[PDB]
C-alpha cells in the first residue's frame, strides 16, 4: 500500500461482529504514520514540541451511506487499547456520520513536563489514539458497503516548538550531482 | 548595546528583529 | 522590546481557558474540510479544559530563526601542484554560486516558493601539510559577477581586481567573513521555476533559466612552494534579513543534481522516511 | 436544526441528526443542597473523571427483537472511577444523560420508543409472592432481556414487555420521560434526568432509581443483505455525581 | 503544651505527647496553580474521600532491627479511593502528613530518627551499573528492610543504612526535613510535607517524589519480658491530591 | 551597589552584641533538637560577649560562587589515523553530555536535589604533535540536539549543520567558548530522580530516564595530513545564573559509573574519609 | 563599566547579581 | 557609528560621501 497513495486512505469495512476496532497510530508526533506530515515533517528541525493537536477525519463514503465511528485519545500510562470500553474510559469523541463529513478529535495536551522531546524517547510519551465502531456502516439498496475515511492533522494555537536541530526523515546519501 | 551599524550598507547588519 | 526581546517573548501563544459542559445544539467539531480550508476547534471546544496561562514563545519559529543559521554549500578543493604552475584550470578553482550543491540546507528552503534575503559568507580555509613545512600560504577568493573574465589559468589579469571583490586570508588571521546584499534582477530568488529558456525544444527549464549569479574564484597568491599542501576552503552561508512566500511540502526522495526536481533514482526504487507496518490496529 | 453536541467530560458525542433533547421533569440535574440534606459528612465529587461520557455493550436490532432494558445506578458499576467510588461509599448520588445512538439508512423503516422509569419495580414471570432476584435486576452494561431464555428456578422477573414488565400497558409508558427513535427522522434519542427519590442519597448497590427501557415498536425492516446488521448502542454520562459514607470498599457480584 | 489533634478525613488522631511538628521546607502543601500549570485538562480532587488518615502495617522494633523505609506515592498504591485514581490517571499530584506512632514506657530507653527525602534515588548493593529494580523500590505498605533476607538475582538495593543507601553519610541526613523519636520525652513524630518535583504534576506509578525513613539510632533498652513488644506504626494522609489524565486503568504489580 | 558589590559587602553577617551575666529562669541552652528543628543559641547567650562590630560577607557562599567556576567534564580525544581516513566511527568524537562523567565537579552539585542554570563551556583544545610539522589543524565542534543525525563517521551530511550548531577553531585563534540556555523540557534539571523508563521489570531507573540532552560530536576538518597528531580537546562548564532547590547530604564513597549513586566497589571494602581514633578519650 | 549586553540572548550574560 | 576620524589627517578617512 505504502509506496501508493491507498497509503492515506483507510477503508471502513463490513464487520460482522460489533464494537469492533478500526486503527490505531501513537500520538509521539515524529512517528511514522505522523512523522512525514507537513507537522511532522517539520517537527523534526526541532528538539522539543508543546501543546494540543488536532485529528481530524473525513467521510469518502458516500450520501445514502451511515455510520457512527468512537475516535479515542488513550494518554500516556498504559498500553494501547486492545478493546473499546477500555479506550472509551478515556477521552474521546463519539463521531456521527452525516450531512456534514467530517469531526475533528482534539489531543488535549497531557504531560508532566511543560515540554515533550521530538525525539523517540519512552519518557515524553504522548500515547495513542485509536478508532472504533460504535454503531455500524449501513447502507441501502445497491451502494457499496466498504467506503473510506481520510484522516488529517493540523496544530492547536496551543502548539509550540523549541531549539532547532537538523532532520531525522531525510539522509543525503549522495552526493547530489550536476 | 545595539543598533551600532558599524557597517555603511545595509545587507550587513545583525538578523533582523520580529514585530 | 528589550525584555520581550532579550527575554524571548516577542511572539507568545494563547492560554487555555477554562471550559464547563455543553449539551448544545452548534457543534464546533464538525466541518467540512473539503472547503478546503482548515478547521479552527480548540481544547477548551472538545474538553472540560481548566485554566494554562501559557508562556511558550514562537519566536524559534520564524522564518529568520529556521532560516538565519550557516550551512556548508560547498567545499572548494585545491590539491596543489608545483611541478606546472599555472597552466591551464589549474591549482585556482571556479564554483557557481548556489544554495543546492548540498541537501541539508538545499531542504529548508524548498519549503518555500520564493525567498528573498541579504546573505553572509564564512570561509573557513583549511590547510593540509601533505609537506614537513607549509609556510605562508596566502589565499585569494574572487567574486565574479555575470559576465567577467573568469580566469583561464591562476595568474590571469582578472585577479587584479580593479573593479571586483577579492577577500585576503593568511594563515593565522582569523576567518573571512563578507556580506552580500539581495542579488536578483527579480524582487524574489526564486527557490523554483515553471519557466524555460525559449521555444526551443531544447531549451533549458528550472530554477536555473533564472538565477545565474556568477562565480566565485579561489587562488593561493603564494608562488611556489617546496613542501605540497592541499586546501579545503569551506563554504558556509546564512540568511540575514529574510523573507518567505508560498510554502510548500518538503522534500521526502533524496535528490540527484541541482537546479532540477528529478528523483528517480540509479537503478534503487524510489525511496523515502515512510516506514511499514504488519497492521493498522496495533501502532 | 437538528444538529447537536455533547460533552461531558474528556469526551464529547456529536449527532448530525436528532429529536430535540428531553430533561426529566423538567429539572436539570445539579448536587444537593444544605437543606434537603440529612448526612454529616463532606461528600466527594469526583469531576469529569467520574461524570463523564460512558458507553457500553452494543446490541443487535431484530426483526425478531423483542426489547432491551439496563438499570442505571448499576449499569456503570464497573466504569471506572464512578463505579469504584460506588463501592466504597455508602451514600452515592447522581443525575444522568442517556445518548441513544441506533443508525441504518434512509431505505430501512424501525422505531424504537426510549424511556427512563423512576422506581421501576419489576414483576416476576411466575405467579407468587416471589419478587425478582438481586442478581438479576443487576446485569451491568450488558443490559437484560433481548429475547433471551434462562433458568425458571431464578426469581427472575418478566421478559413480558406489553405489560411493562410491571404490569401497565406500553404505551401508557410515555408518562415517563421518553422519545423514539423512527430511523426516518431520527438518529439517536438524548435523555438528561436529575436525581429522583423520597432521600437525598441512597444506596448505589441496593437501589437503582432509574431504570431505562428501549422497546421496537414497528419492526426493522429492510430489503438489503442481513449481512447489513443495525446495532444499538447505549453510551451514558453521569452528572453531578456526589457520594460520601467512605469505608472499605463493598464486594462484586 | 505537647498535645496534638490532627484531624484530615472522617478521621483524626490524638498525642497527648509529642516534639511540636514540622512542615518541610516550611511551605504548607496544597493544590497546583494555573501559572506553574500544564496539562489542560480539568484534574478530580477526591476531597476527604482520598486525602485522609491511612495507617500501614506496622512494625517491630528490635535491639537487632536496622532500619525501615516506605516510598510514600507507593506506599498507598492500595488504600482505597486515592489509591485507584492512581491507577486510573497518568498525572497525581499531593502532598503528605506522616503520623509515626511508637511508644513504650518511661522505663524504656530509644531513638528512632524519621526523616523524608526528596528524590531518593537509592543504590544498588552489587558493584555495577545495574539500578535497582521497580518490584524493589515498590514494597507498598509493607515497606521495605526490617533487617531481611534476599535473592541477590535481584537488581536488589542497599538494605545498608549509614551510607543512607544513597552512599552520604547519615547523620547528614539531618539536612532531609525529620525528627526523632526519643522514647524519653517524645511518643510520635510529626511530618507535613508539600510537593516538590521540576514538574508541576509527575506519574503516580513510575516515580516516587517522597521516601521516608525511619532509623533506630540508639538501640531499644528496655529490662522487661520481651513479651513486651514495641511496635512502630505509621499513618499517613495524602493533603491536596489533585488527578488527572484519565483513561483505562494500570495494573497490579 | 556598586561599593557593596565592588567591595563584596552585599551579604553582611551580624555583630556580636556585649552580655551580662543571667541568673534567670529562662534556659535558652535548653532545647529538643527531637522537633527536628535548628538551636537558635549565641555566644551572647551563653557567655559574657563583648562587642564586635564584624566584616565577613557571605558573598563568597552563594550558591553563584559555590557553583560559578569552571570543571573539566570532559576530555574528547582523537587519535588521528591517515591511513583510513572517514571509515566508520572514526577520526570524529560523539560525546552525550553531563555533568557526572567528572567526580569533582559531580560532587559539588549533587550537595543539591535539583539545580538550573544557564550553562557556559569552554573548549580547550590542545594538538600534540607526533610529527615533525603539525600543519594547520582547522576544528568542528557540532551539538547534536537529542533526535538528529550523528555522523557515522567523519564526513556525513550532518556537518553541513544547516540548522545545528558548530563552533570552528583553528590553531592560534584563541579558546572557544559560548553560552547555552537552560535546556530542559522540565523547569529544572534533575540533579536525581526516583524514576523509572515504566513498569517493565527491566526498565531505566536515575538521573537519565530524564536528561538525555543531545550530543557533542568533534571533527577535524583539515583532510588528510602528513605528519600524525593527536588532539585533546578538553571541556570545561560554568554554570551562571544559577539556582538550587532542597539540599542534600555530601558524598562520601568514591562513585563508579554515572547516572547512578552505586558505591560498591569492586572487591575493596566500602571506603570513606572518616579517620579511626585509639580512644575517644584524647583527640 | 556594565550592563552592556553585548549579546542579544539572556543565557549569555555575566555571572548573576546578589540580592 | 561614523565620523570617527580615528586619524589625524584627512586624506586618511573613508571613501566620501554623495550629495
Ligand atoms: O546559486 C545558488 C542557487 O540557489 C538559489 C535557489 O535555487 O538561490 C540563491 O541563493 C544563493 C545563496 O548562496 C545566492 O547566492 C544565489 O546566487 C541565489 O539564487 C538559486 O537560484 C541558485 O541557482
Ligand atoms: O548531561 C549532563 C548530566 O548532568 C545532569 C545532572 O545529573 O545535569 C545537567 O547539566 C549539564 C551541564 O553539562 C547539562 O549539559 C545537562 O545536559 C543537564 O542535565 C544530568 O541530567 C545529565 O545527565
Amino acid at each position: 500500500n505504502v509506496g501508493n497513495v491507498s497509503m492515506y486512505t483507510v477503508q471502513l469495512g463490513n464487520q460482522t461482529g460489533m464494537a469492533q476496532k478500526v486503527f490505531s497510530i501513537k500520538v509521539d508526533i515524529t512517528s511514522t504514520p505522523l512523522a512525514t506530515t507537513l507537522i511532522g515533517e517539520i517537527a523534526s528541525y526541532y528538539t522539543h514540541w508543546t501543546g494540543s493537536l488536532r485529528f481530524s477525519f473525513m467521510f469518502c463514503g458516500t450520501a445514502n451511506t451511515t455510520l457512527k465511528l468512537l475516535l479515542a485519545y488513550t494518554p500516556p500510562g498504559i498500553d494501547e487499547p486492545t478493546t473499546r470500553k477500555d479506550a472509551m474510559l478515556g477521552t474521546h469523541v463519539v463521531w456521527d456520520v452525516g450531512l456534514q463529513s467530517t469531526i475533528s478529535l482534539v489531543v488535549p495536551w497531557v504531560s508532566a513536563s511543560h515540554f515533550r522531546l521530538t525525539a523517540d524517547n519512552k519518557y515524553s510519551m504522548a500515547g495513542y489514539i485509536t478508532c472504533w465502531y460504535q454503531t455500524n456502516l449501513v447502507v441501502p439498496p445497491s451502494t457499496p458497503q466498504t467506503a473510506d475515511m481520510l484522516c488529517f492533522v493540523s496544530a492547536c494555537k496551543d502548539f509550540c516548538l523549541r531549539m532547532a536541530r537538523d532532520t531525522d526523515l531525510h539522509i543525503q546519501s549522495g552526493p547530489i550531482e550536476q | 548595546y545595539f543598533n551600532i551599524n558599524y557597517f555603511k550598507d545595509a545587507a550587513s547588519s545583525g538578523a533582523s528583529r520580529l514585530d | 522590546n528589550y525584555i520581550d526581546e532579550v527575554l524571548n517573548e516577542v511572539l507568545v501563544v494563547p492560554n487555555i481557558k477554562e471550559s464547563h459542559h455543553t449539551t448544545s445544539n452548534s457543534a464546533p467539531l464538525l466541518d467540512a474540510a473539503e472547503t478546503g480550508h482548515t478547521s479552527n476547534v480548540q481544547p477548551e471546544d472538545a474538553i472540560e479544559t481548566r485554566y494554562v496561562i501559557t508562556s511558550q514563545t514562537r519566536d524559534e519559529m520564524s522564518i529568520e530563526s529556521f532560516l538565519g543559521r550557516s550551512g556548508c554549500v560547498h567545499i572548494s578543493r585545491i590539491k596543489v601542484d608545483y611541478t606546472d604552475y599555472n597552466g591551464q584550470d589549474i591549482n585556482f578553482t571556479k564554483w557557481k554560486i548556489t544554495l543546492q550543491e548540498m541537501a541539508q540546507i538545499r531542504r529548508k528552503f524548498e519549503l518555500f516558493t520564493y525567498v528573498r534575503f541579504d546573505s553572509e559568507i564564512t570561509l573557513v580555509p583549511c590547510i593540509a601539510g601533505r609537506g614537513d613545512d607549509i609556510g605562508h600560504i596566502v589565499m585569494q577568493y574572487m567574486y565574479v559577477p555575470p559576465g567577467a573574465p573568469i580566469p583561464s589559468k591562476r595568474n590571469d589579469f582578472s585577479w587584479q581586481s580593479g573593479t571586483n571583490m577579492s577577500i585576503f586570508w593568511q594563515h593565522g588571521q582569523p576567518f573571512p567573513r563578507f556580506s552580500i546584499p539581495f542579488l536578483s534582477i527579480a524582487s524574489a530568488y526564486y527557490m523554483f521555476y515553471d519557466g524555460y529558456d525559449g521555444d526551443n525544444t531544447s531549451s533549458k527549464y528550472g530554477s536555473v533559466v533564472t538565477n545565474d549569479m556568477g562565480t566565485i574564484c579561489s587562488r593561493i597568491v603564494t608562488e611556489k612552494q617546496k613542501l605540497s599542501v592541499v586546501i579545503t576552503t569551506h563554504i558556509y552561508h546564512k540568511a540575514k534579513h529574510t523573507k518567505a512566500w508560498c510554502p510548500r511540502p518538503p522534500r521526502a526522495v533524496p535528490y540527484t543534481h541541482s537546479h532540477v526536481t528529478n528523483y528517480m533514482p540509479e537503478t534503487g526504487d524510489v525511496t523515502t522516511a515512510i516506514v511499514r507496518r504488519n497492521t493498522i490496529t496495533t501502532a | 436544526d437538528r444538529i447537536m453536541q455533547i460533552t461531558r467530560g474528556d469526551s464529547t458525542i456529536s449527532s448530525d441528526d436528532v429529536a430535540n433533547a428531553v430533561v426529566g421533569y423538567g429539572v436539570w440535574p445539579h448536587y444537593l443542597t444544605p437543606q434537603d440534606a440529612t448526612a454529616i459528612n463532606k461528600p466527594t465529587q469526583p469531576d469529569t473523571s467520574s461524570n463523564r461520557f460512558y458507553t457500553l455493550e452494543s446490541k443487535h436490532w431484530n426483526g425478531s427483537s423483542k426489547g432491551w432494558w439496563w438499570k442505571l445506578p448499576d449499569a456503570l458499576k464497573d466504569m471506572g472511577i464512578f463505579g469504584e467510588n460506588m463501592y466504597y461509599h455508602f451514600l452515592g448520588r447522581s443525575g444522568y444523560t442517556v445518548h441513544v445512538q441506533c443508525n441504518a439508512s434512509k431505505f430501512h423503516q424501525g422505531t424504537l420508543l426510549v424511556a427512563m422509569i423512576p422506581e421501576h419495580q419489576l414483576a416476576s414471570a411466575k405467579h407468587g409472592s416471589v419478587t425478582a432476584g438481586y442478581k438479576l435486576t443487576h446485569p451491568g452494561e450488558a443490559g437484560r432481556d433481548v429475547s433471551q431464555e434462562r433458568d425458571a428456578s431464578l426469581r427472575q422477573p418478566s421478559d413480558d414487555s406489553w405489560l411493562n414488565f410491571d404490569g401497565t400497558l406500553l404505551g401508557n409508558l410515555l408518562i415517563f420521560p421518553h422519545q423514539f427513535i423512527n430511523l426516518r427522522s431520527n438518529n439517536s434519542a438524548t435523555l438528561i434526568v436529575p436525581y429522583v427519590n423520597a432521600v437525598p442519597m441512597d444506596s448505589m448497590l441496593r437501589h437503582n432509581n432509574w431504570c431505562l427501557v428501549i422497546i421496537p415498536i414497528s419492526p426493522l425492516r429492510s430489503e438489503t443483505t442481513s449481512s447489513n446488521i443495525v446495532p444499538i448502542t447505549v453510551s451514558i454520562s453521569p452528572m453531578c455525581a456526589e457520594f460520601s459514607g467512605a469505608r472499605a470498599k463493598n464486594i462484586k457480584q
